[PDB]
């Protein structure tokens, strides 16, 4: 006929995760943050690249910026 | 008041001003702020004037006030 | 860092400012001219 | 690009690239706090959209986009958090978006 | 020296300005304005 049409959906929330395991998340930013006011050393080591962020955690969504 | 949160310095205030905004109610809504020191010791700003109605009713003094302080408000 | 005050400002001068018998008082066009604004800052900032 | 042409010196210290440092995990803590709302799979692109809001009370929108299939791997490729940048940041309540 | 009178513009715009059953006027963003302003002249200074 010459038109399309949408559905509105209201009121929708936070996003979580992705469907089928893949999290919308990024790892804990407030260590970082710790450690900034620390010496760099104590920051860009492979001890805060362990726990504070993980293997799978690296890639991923925010795994540009790691 | 100062207050060390997130290894940050917020800082919050009031606003003394009425804004009556359901035009039947009185001291309806009081603009809150917030503000955060970054460690480029440049402020940033969390809430930025934000109407929120009094806790208490009227009076100077109370006995007991804390915020929820992440985006919420109680006593 | 003078991007984000602009667009601070921009975001406040949406809000209504008059009350008491006369709605109203929000600059329509305050977002836009913010955005312009932050580009220009950008531009110049490039440049430099 | 930020902490590329901050450093941008001829006779550096580690001061200036320390500050540069700290510029940039400060620009990345705000990008690691946008609050996921909105989703849109788009079939013919095989591509995820999102729409973020930042915790703020002013709004502040941005988007990003997973250039894939969700389950071609683990791995979407993914993009950084852009602005949204006309007329939803104002001081306002939406019924939706 | 041209600092100093646009924080205190700034200041004395968040007054209100319309009286007489029409409370307001007071524009929200001034202080906004005034620190990207203000921040535009110490680059220009520093560039100087």
């Amino acid at each position: 006929g010459g038109n399309s049409f949408n559905r509105i959906t209201f009121d929708t929330n936070i996003i979580h995760e992705l469907d089928g395991d893949i999290s919308l998340l990024p790892p804990d930013s407030l260590p970082l943050v710790e450690k900034l006011q620390t010496s760099v050393d104590e920051l860009l080591s492979y001890s805060t690249q362990k726990d504070k962020i993980g293997l799978d955690a690296f890639s991923g969504s925010y795994g540009i910026y790691f | 008041n100062l207050s060390w949160y997130r290894n940050r310095l917020y800082v919050d205030w009031l606003n003394k001003t009425a804004f009556k905004t359901d035009e039947g109610k009185g001291k309806s809504e009081y603009h809150y702020n917030a503000a955060y020191k970054n460690d480029n010791n440049a402020w940033n700003d969390n809430i930025s004037n934000m109407k929120i109605g009094l806790p208490w009713e009227q009076s100077k003094d109370i006995d007991e006030i804390p915020p929820i302080f992440i985006n919420q408000d109680n006593v | 860092a003078s991007v984000a005050p602009l667009m601070l400002a921009a975001a406040l001068d949406t809000a209504p400012n008059v009350f008491g018998l006369a709605d109203g008082g929000s600059h329509w066009g305050a977002v836009p001219y913010a955005t312009s604004a932050t580009l220009q800052i950008s531009a110049g900032l490039t440049e430099s | 690009n930020t902490f590329e042409q901050s450093i941008n010196n001829s006779r550096l210290t580690e001061k200036s690239v320390k500050s540069a440092l700290q510029s940039y995990l400060i620009s990345y803590e705000k990008l690691a706090q946008i609050d996921t709302i909105k989703e849109l799979y788009v079939e013919n692109i095989k591509t995820h959209f999102f729409l973020g809001k930042t915790r703020e009370s002013p709004c502040q929108y941005y988007w990003r986009s997973g250039e894939q299939l969700s389950n071609d791997s683990h791995h979407l490729r993914w993009s950084e958090w852009k602005k949204v940048e006309c007329n939803i940041n104002g001081t306002e309540e939406k019924f939706f978006i």
